[PDB]
């Protein structure tokens, strides 16, 4: 499909 | 005709077929009134004949192969309230004549092949409620102003097209819309401030764009309003403080964009609030006190940005917070001992900072901490021997900072622990015997500290992969029990004081694709065995120590190492045992006591002059024709 709705993608060190 | 399936009219003749997962395949009664053949495998075109039945209300013919185009006397169907085409493989524009039908009500078109723009007749269409057309990858265009006239509209979305330009100020009349996503599409230009007109907005989804100015103050005037997701476009300006009139609103995601400002003061009101992602934006200011009002919040992500100050003491106050991440800002004074107050923290990243003082000791008393990422700060003190409370640790960085004083013995309490780096400090004493008992240990990074005394092979967890003792002041032997690091990778050593032999047990690591011993008081002759790990690849570093003898007969099958580097020693004879290594990329020879001809092959050109004049013989040769 199309992906569902979502937030950006967390990121750390 | 009482199949299983088929419903008959109160006047004897067929008004349903249902047909749902019966894994069909191929091609596929004038009072019907609703279709419903759905999973069923079809390919090919739609039947131009399905304008056939004039009394259908309902069309659903998704999820199946089908392909083509929209036969348009699909759309000389006036009592469909109800078409649903998605999730086929069905291509051409959105016909016009799809704005003649008055009863339409949900309408889906979602996962095709379909291209074009979209039809300005949507506007015709009155009552129609939902349209979700996203997952074409080539429907284009920008959206009609004509979609301001579908009065009834409750879901909008585009999402994953090529969809372009800006939304119209047309949205401005869409009343009881409830949910517009339109998300990782061609997007540009502004959000109209009109959307503020739009009372029943719950959440929108206009992520993945490149949005320009800034965000319209009136999404403050909407008082529905959830989920704001704006991630990754050029949003510019400021945060509008009236975000904290939206109660319902526990969802924002600004991250990725251009944002200037301050986080709104007004955030304290948002008492919904779960999750907070401002990531990578221009934003500054302190943290406010009032976010920390917020009982409800999981994630805060402020990282990546302009914020000074210093962390809110009062974050005590959110109990539910798990993800906290401040990393790249500016940010001063201590790291408060209240965060351990947060008994739900997954993960802490604070990295790329100004704090300063010791790490407080309860922070290790969080029982569901995995990640500890302070790396690049002003931090000094001791690392609490608290460390072993921390049960759940897995990622732990506390590289590039000043803390001092010996590792903690605790350390070896933790039994989950993955990736350690405390490199770059002014850590002393030699490593802790009880570090053996990191069952998970499989990446250790002290590099470039003060730590001296003793190596030894049942100091370490045998599950290692990764090491890196460089730069610090480790005395006396190698120990031969570094046969037992079957699973080493990289070992780095350099800028130590080790001496003796290297011992042959090295051979038994089968594991090994760097070694980098440079820099040490090592001697002898360099052993028979380091030949031996074929594993050798990425780079040996026997630079800058006493190595006396000649290259050992063994090295010629180190055929897969790209990097070799003898510089800076006392060996002797030739280097003929090198000339077969064909995937020898980088070779540094000089200052060294070796003599005879090398090959007029390509690489050896290469090495400089000056390399090959350090050393007692080297000179370039011509083979006899
Ligand atoms: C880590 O674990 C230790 C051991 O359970 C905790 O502390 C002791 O702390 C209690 C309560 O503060 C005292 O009554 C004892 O005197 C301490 N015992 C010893 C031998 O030190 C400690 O508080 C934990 N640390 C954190 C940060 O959670
Ligand atoms: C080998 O070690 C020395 C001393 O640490 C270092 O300066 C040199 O760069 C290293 N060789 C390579 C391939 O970089
Ligand atoms: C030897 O040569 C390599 C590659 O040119 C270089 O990076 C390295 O610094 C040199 N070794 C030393 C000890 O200077």
């Amino acid at each position: 499909d199309y992906p569902k709705p979502s937030t950006r993608p967390p990121r750390h060190n | 005709c009482n199949w299983t399936g088929v419903k008959c009219n109160r006047r004897g003749e067929v008004s349903e077929i249902q047909l749902k997962e019966k894994q069909l395949q191929g091609s596929l009664l004038k009072s019907l009134t609703s279709l419903t053949l759905s999973s069923l495998q079809l390919t090919g075109v739609i039947p131009k004949e399905i304008g056939d039945f004039t009394e259908l209300e309902l069309l659903d013919l998704s999820d199946n192969s089908l392909s083509g185009d929209i036969p348009v006397e699909i759309f000389r169907l006036k009592k469909l309230k109800t078409l649903s085409l998605n999730t086929n493989n069905l291509e051409g524009h959105i016909p016009m004549e799809i704005g003649n039908l008055s009863g339409l009500v949900e309408l889906m078109l979602f996962d095709n092949k379909l291209s074009g723009e979209i039809p300005r007749s949507i506007g015709e269409l009155k009552n129609l409620q939902v349209l979700r057309a996203g997952g074409n990858k080539n429907l284009r265009g920008e959206l009609p102003w004509e979609i301001g006239n579908c009065e009834n509209l409750v879901m909008l979305g585009l999402a994953e097209t090529s969809l372009s330009g800006k939304l119209p100020a047309s949205i401005g009349n869409l009343k009881r819309v409830q949910t517009i996503a339109i998300y990782t599409s061609l997007l540009s230009g502004p959000i109209p401030d009109e959307i503020g007109y739009c009372t029943e907005l719950q959440n929108l989804y206009l992520y993945q764009n490149s949005i320009s100015g800034s965000i319209p103050t009136t999404i403050g005037g909407l008082k529905k309003l959830q989920s704001l997701l704006l991630w990754q476009n050029n949003l510019v300006g400021k945060i509008p403080t009236e975000l904290g009139n939206c109660p319902e609103l526990w969802l924002i995601d600004f991250s990725e964009n251009l944002l200037t400002g301050t986080i709104p003061r007004s955030f304290g009101k948002l008492e919904n609030l779960q999750e907070l992602q401002l990531s990578v934006n221009q934003i500054s200011g302190t943290i406010p006190e009032e976010l920390t009002n917020c009982t409800k919040l999981t994630h805060l992500e402020i990282d990546n940005n302009l914020i000074t100050g210093e962390i809110p003491s009062l974050m005590s106050n959110l109990r539910s917070l798990t993800m906290f991440f401040a990393w790249q800002n500016k940010l001063t004074g201590n790291i408060p001992q209240s965060l351990s107050q947060c008994r739900e923290l997954q993960a802490i990243d604070l990295s790329y900072n100004s704090l300063s003082g010791s790490i407080p000791k309860e922070i290790f008393g969080l029982r569901n901490l995995t990640k500890l990422l302070l790396l690049s700060n002003d931090l000094s003190g001791f690392i609490p021997p608290d460390i072993g409370n921390c049960t759940n640790l897995y990622r732990l960085r506390l590289n590039g900072n000043r803390l001092a004083g010996s590792i903690p013995s605790e350390i070896g309490n933790l039994k989950n622990l993955n990736f350690v780096d405390i490199s770059e400090n002014r850590l002393v004493g030699s490593i802790p015997p009880a570090i053996s008992g990191c069952e998970s240990l499989e990446f250790l990074d002290l590099h470039t500290n003060s730590l001296s005394g003793s190596l030894l092979g049942t100091t370490l967890p045998k599950s290692l992969k990764f090491i890196d003792f460089s730069d610090n002041a480790l005395s006396s032997t190698l120990p031969p029990g570094i046969g037992l690091l079957t699973e080493l990778t990289k070992l780095n050593l350099a800028k130590n004081r080790l001496s003796g032999e290297i011992p042959r047990e090295i051979s038994t690591c089968r594991s090994l694709q760097l070694l980098n011993l440079g820099e040490n008081d090592f001697s002898g002759e360099i052993p028979d065995e380091l030949g031996q790990i074929p594993s050798l690849a990425i780079s040996l570093n026997l630079s800058c120590n006493r190595f006396v003898g000649e290259i050992p007969s063994r090295f010629s099958d180190l055929k897969n190492l790209g990097v070799l580097d003898v510089s800076h020693n006392q060996l002797t004879g030739n280097l003929n045992v090198l000339t077969d290594l064909q995937n020898l990329v980088s070779l540094n020879i000089s200052y060294n006591d070796f003599s005879g001809d090398l090959p007029n092959t390509p690489f050896f050109r290469r090495l400089p002059l000056s390399d090959l004049a350090s050393n007692r013989g080297l000179y370039i040769s011509n083979a006899i024709s």
